[PDB]
């Protein structure tokens, strides 16, 4: 249940993608019934340790917000 | 030479106080995070009620 | 006292220019924290051409980095040398140009151009005497070509007697990577022929043939093509910072070069570019450096200049060399080849030497050629614009916010003459 | 900061959104109940979820999406399924009684009671966050609320927002494979708003996805779950350059101006090239120059129209993974070498190229494989003109005998709107002709 | 030192005081048996460690007092504070004013004397009543007239429930609600107005609850009262006083009818997903579907606003919220009030009752406004007065208990005077 153990990783990946057991909201593998509708097949299984992204390159914006708060520089 | 040495000492002092400012800002940010965790906890308690 | 300011434009310029400060700071000996730890003694003697002072003896580079998307500024700040830039000097919008030259000239970028100039007037106030500004952009996209032009025509009007210099990524002929390229490139040369004192043509297809045939690389990524341009921008202005014999500044290379004031589109090249297998095999001598300058492979623009005459030719050598081997070796070019040279200038060559080589080489040069073959990519850009504009292929994305259509057939009026002006001076 | 809002309409569009929000949740670390699962472990360098999630006060991420349906049964599988603890319960908007394969119900008489709700819930979402690159809606042509309320949503959403971009995703009827006799009557008459009020309207046929699975993959009898997983890997490739940085990145503004020549030619195609069974990915190479030659194959398109009959106006290429920029430029000039691949006489440039460093992620239980490389080839093509030529013929054949008309005309629809839609698509069969001949 | 004394008149006042004193006793540490420096505003303290409040409960039905005696707060009150009459007023202003109230008005004013001499210096009474019933109109009116003449400059706060447009129970409600105002207008130094239909719609719409009872309504009223007087009890950055916001709030000496609004009335379900910023709730309390009296503010010019923020607020954000409220071009303001607003900020968050249906909110706002929108919420009462009194129904009971026929008309011209004051102060300049 620990993806740095199974796969190598880039060490800056967050703990959500590191530990896959916390995604508790998915379906719970009900044994099949006849009244099994087909659109419910979307998102029917939780992600496992194999499907987590190896690397992650998101776009931070904290510095851009904390600089462009207010207005840009102008000589008065 | 004496004036140059005084300049170097005073500049090192001000960078020490700036490092103090950096550490207190990180402390305040972690305090805000623990406040957020506390709010999440007792909202879950109310849902259980 | 002669110092310059290094503006960076667009997202292509922020890959060039962020690699430009990791080459200058290698040369001047600055750590990523901004404190001098260097070897020699004249190395920081002319540190003030580019850099600036702060409290406590730390050096900050001067620049201004523009963009229309906030993603690039976080990427520059997380770079290897990204710590030294001032956080006030980054300026950026909130909504991207979307490869639209008209958005980046009228509606999305004009909110920003009143805020870049407040940074520029703050950096140009601090000078002893400005040698001239400097800009880095791309002639293929929207926010480099629109707003990066709108910086130029407003800086030039309010600083009229400074030596404006640019560095342009000219779009490729056919190996291209944007559908709406010729609307973006023909609408920028219309405002780049009348407002720049020198402008450099950097093909992205001659920058791959270098990286296959004379360097013999395996996976040429963008990390080193920014470096090949960033060795030429350091190489032109080495005479500005460091001493030597026959120095030639950023301005005295302009006076000798452009014979008529609309023909300032150059083609550069860097002289020792040697494969890592053949580093053992190149011979360090001045004539062997010269055959690389005039070789047709190390041309770094899109047209081979054997299809016409050079008008004026530069050569800014660097290192320790006898200046008889400099001034004889250029003469042996003008006599072995004679039909490839304009015959109403009796000497087509400007030379220069300085005594401080690049880090890790004995000697290096920087070729500059004002060839008359540069009309050829002006025809191929204009022919891919007069096929789109026969039946208005993509025009409604540009017209709908305030650009009328006559500023597109005005562009080819200011473009199809410049094809002809190289032809009447061809012979 | 660089966000998007995903508005889902109808029974087809909701079951796309069951597949997308499964797959964005796997791409970040987010569990199906929010809860970024880091527990007292330090981390730095993040905020790649601002484009599709919102970090709230409790530390729980809630996405920006409204789910609109006129049917109760489809959405209430989400309210009781695994992702019930993820969506905000005001954002699963539910209708009361359905449109039942009717433009006139979905646009004139049933969506009037519900349009006041959705335009309040969208304005709550957008006022919340800084910028807006653009909405990404999902619908279907062949149904009532999928094409009625969608035709009423887009007329109202282009007024009060305007300059913020839009996208549009469609389910387009096949030549052979149909599910309703109302299918031509509403796939002709939905174009009075997807022409005026859409900035890019992507096109996906059910029939080629029914055929691309039997030939590339070792799968037979594929159901609707396998159609949703494939189109989830397109929307997670168009928007991948917003989140995960790259050497050459295109935003939503960037490929809009490189792909539509004139403002009535916004009907591009899309293809996903390295589709391969997970047994077969062990076998072949799937190189950097292999998967770009596959984008132009007639067997691996998305709408069943022959690509060897039209001329390509523009192409945008969206690469993903470990791609070097020299190998891209070796690929493109090879395509212009071959002379059975046709480009229009006023476009020598041809291409727009994007590259992201993030590899294409895998989904558990998915028949797609794990491959280091991927590309999604966008193209605007004259061959889609021959795709309405099997729908105008199925409309006037219907309309002459006036079959199935009395339902529409009794609900506030006038008979002057039927034949007005037929000329407005027979006009567009000349707009895709007049830019075809050479000069 | 800054104390206040509460009088609860009638069944509406008794049940509002129920919800109140549960909320205050859980807000401080005090258990209901009185056993545990901020209680001195409301709680007298004995030498043992019992806390006893400054409250007087008075009703004429014995039942509405002795279920307060039977219920679990019997230990708190001195058992002589709980005062009981013999017959109820039977929805009759005249009968509650005359035939029952004279028997125990002496006892309630003597308890007022005995409690108000057990303090240092008074700040303001808080009496609770409603404008629908007999004793809660008339005995309230006699009480407030006598207390105002007897004390003079000592400020009082009357709390009132108005009869709603379509939510009503009795039939003599226009009669007693127009006959209360004539001598309950000019002796109260302030009075506040709510109605049941607005609270019903806020419970139905904002909170995810259908079908509420009077318990939830009294919980909301207790939240608003606690929001007013927490600046007395608990200290903070910008605490305002009673005299402070009276002078800031009342423009003219018969326009003393502020509204009430309390902004984050949202369940735990919506509170968990939604962020809540102070600019967001500053707009949300000026939303014209969140007020607490059914008058549309779009018909109304705002003479004055005073905001009461509680919790994790900082002043720059409240100031930016004020600027972005005046920036809008859909909210009307008075042509001779350039300043507009008054701000208070407390340092203690709202305290949550167990079993209540609210959520614990880090930043709350209680908004008060003196607006001209409320003027069109009297013409409905005057028209119902006309429809009754023209053919003269239900007058003979009130005049058999004792009156003359001209006093209702005196109340009618009093409401005409109030209508013309609210019309003339709102126009242009």
């Amino acid at each position: 249940e620990k993806t740095s153990d199974y796969y190598r990783i880039s060490e800056k990946l967050p703990v959500r993608f590191n530990n896959p057991g916390w995604f508790h909201g998915y379906g719970t593998k009900e044994a099949v019934s006849m009244y099994r509708t087909s659109n419910q097949t979307y998102g029917s299984r939780a992600p496992t340790v194999h499907e987590m992204p190896k690397v992650f390159y998101p776009s931070s914006n904290k510095f851009s917000r904390q600089h462009a708060a207010f207005g840009m520089f102008q000589s008065h | 030479y004496e004036q140059m040495k005084r300049d170097a000492e005073i500049e090192r002092i001000m960078m020490e106080e700036h490092d103090r400012l950096l550490k207190e800002e990180s402390a305040k940010q972690e305090r805000r995070n623990k406040e957020r965790a506390q709010y999440y906890l007792d909202l879950e308690k109310q849902l259980e009620d | 006292m002669r110092e310059i300011v290094h503006l960076q434009a667009g997202q292509c310029g922020n890959q060039i220019g962020a690699k430009f400060w990791e080459v200058i700071s290698d040369e001047h000996g600055i750590d990523p924290t901004g404190t001098y730890h260097g070897d020699s003694d004249l190395q920081l003697e002319r540190i003030n051409v580019y850099y600036n002072e702060a409290t406590g003896g730390k050096y900050v580079p001067r620049a201004v980095l523009v963009d229309l998307e906030p993603g690039t500024m976080d990427s520059v700040r997380s770079g290897p040398f990204g710590q030294i830039f001032r956080p006030d000097n980054f300026v950026f919008g909130q909504s991207g140009a979307g490869n639209n030259w008209a958005k980046g000239h009228y509606t999305e970028g004009a909110e920003l151009v009143d805020s870049v100039l407040d940074v520029v007037r703050k950096e140009a106030e601090s000078c002893d005497c400005l040698q001239g500004f400097q800009l880095t952009h791309s002639l293929g996209g929207g926010t480099g070509s629109g707003m990066g032009t709108l910086l130029i025509s407003k800086i030039r009007e309010e600083y009229p007697d400074r030596i404006m210099n640019t560095f342009s990524v000219v779009p490729s002929p056919k190996v291209s990577d944007t559908v709406v390229e010729p609307y973006n490139a023909t609408l920028s040369v219309h405002q780049l022929v009348e407002n720049t004192d020198e402008t450099y043509c950097i093909d992205n297809e001659a920058l791959y043939d270098i990286c296959f045939r004379t360097l013999k690389l395996t996976t040429p990524t963008y990390g080193d093509l920014n470096h090949l341009v960033s060795a030429t921008m350091s190489g032109v202005t080495t005479c500005l910072r460091f001493p030597g014999q026959l120095n030639a500044d950023l301005r005295k290379l302009a006076v000798n070069m452009v014979p008529f004031p609309r023909l300032h589109f150059f083609m550069p090249g860097f002289a020792p570019l040697t494969s890592r297998g053949s580093q053992q095999y190149r011979a360090l001598t001045v004539p062997e450096l010269t055959q690389q300058m005039f070789d047709a492979k190390n041309m770094m623009a899109a047209c081979d200049p054997r299809h016409g005459r050079y008008l004026t030719v530069a050569a800014v050598f660097r290192g320790r060399m006898s200046m008889k081997e400099v001034d004889e070796q250029m003469l042996n070019v003008q006599n072995k080849n004679s039909s490839y040279f304009v015959e109403w200038i009796p000497n087509n060559v400007k030379t220069a030497v300085c005594d401080i080589p690049p880090r890790g080489l004995k000697m290096s040069a920087t070729f500059i050629g004002n060839s008359t073959a540069i009309q050829e990519l002006f025809k191929r850009i204009s022919e891919q614009f007069t096929a789109m504009f026969r039946r208005k292929a993509f025009l409604h994305w540009y017209t709908g916010e305030g650009m009328d259509e006559m500023e597109f057939t005005e562009a080819e009026s200011n473009m199809n003459d410049l094809v002809s002006e190289y032809q009447q001076y061809q012979d | 900061m660089r966000e998007c809002i995903s508005i889902h309409v109808g029974q087809a569009g909701v079951q796309i959104g069951n597949a997308c929000w499964e797959l964005y949740c796997l791409e970040h670390g987010i569990q199906p109940d929010g809860q970024m699962p880091s527990d007292k472990t330090i981390g730095g360098g993040d905020d790649s979820f601002n484009t599709f999630f919102s970090e709230t006060g409790a530390g729980k991420h809630v996405p920006r999406a409204v789910f609109v349906d006129l049917e109760p049964t489809v959405i209430d599988e989400v309210r009781t399924g695994t992702y019930r603890q993820l969506f905000h319960p005001e954002q699963l908007i539910t209708g009361k009684e359905d449109a039942a394969n009717n433009y006139a119900r979905g646009h004139y008489t049933i969506g009037k009671e519900i349009i006041d709700l959705v335009l309040d819930r969208i304005r709550k979402l957008a006022d919340q966050c800084t910028g807006l690159q653009g909405f990404l809606v999902f619908h279907s042509f062949g149904g009532g609320t999928g094409s009625g309320f969608t035709s009423l949503l887009m007329e109202r959403l282009s007024v009060d927002y305007g300059k913020k971009s839009k996208l549009e995703f469609s389910i387009y009827p096949a030549p052979q494979v149909s599910t309703a006799v109302v299918e031509p009557y509403n796939s002709i008459l939905t174009t009075h708003t997807t022409l005026e009020h859409s900035d890019c309207a992507f096109m996906v046929d059910n029939e080629a996805i029914y055929d691309i699975c039997r030939r590339n993959l070792d799968i037979e009898r594929p159901t609707y779950t396998n159609l949703n997983r494939l189109i989830g890997q397109i929307v997670s490739s168009i928007t991948a350059s917003l989140r995960f940085d790259g050497a050459l990145n295109v935003d939503l503004t960037e490929f809009q101006t490189n792909l539509v020549p004139y403002p009535r030619i916004h009907f591009p195609l899309a293809t996903y090239a390295p589709v391969i069974s997970a047994e077969k990915a062990y076998h072949e190479q799937l190189s950097v120059a292999e998967i770009t030659n596959a984008c132009f194959e007639p067997a691996n398109q998305m709408v069943k129209c022959d690509p060897r009959h039209g001329k390509y106006m523009a192409c945008c290429l969206l690469y993903r993974g470990d791609v070097v920029p020299k190998d891209v430029n070796a690929a493109i000039a090879t395509i212009k070498t071959k002379r059975t691949i046709q480009f229009v006489d006023w476009c020598p440039t041809g291409f727009k190229v994007g590259i992201n460093y993030q590899p294409p992620t895998v989904v558990p239980g998915g028949d797609l494989a794990k491959v280091q490389r991927a590309v999604c080839m966008l193209s605007n093509t004259t061959a889609i003109a021959e795709a309405w030529a099997r729908l105008d013929h199925k409309f006037d054949l219907m309309y002459a005998k006036r079959a199935f008309v009395h339902w529409y005309v009794g609900e506030g629809m006038e008979e002057g709107e039927f034949s007005e839609a037929r000329e407005d698509m027979a006009a567009l069969e000349k707009d895709y002709e007049e830019v075809g001949v050479d000069s």
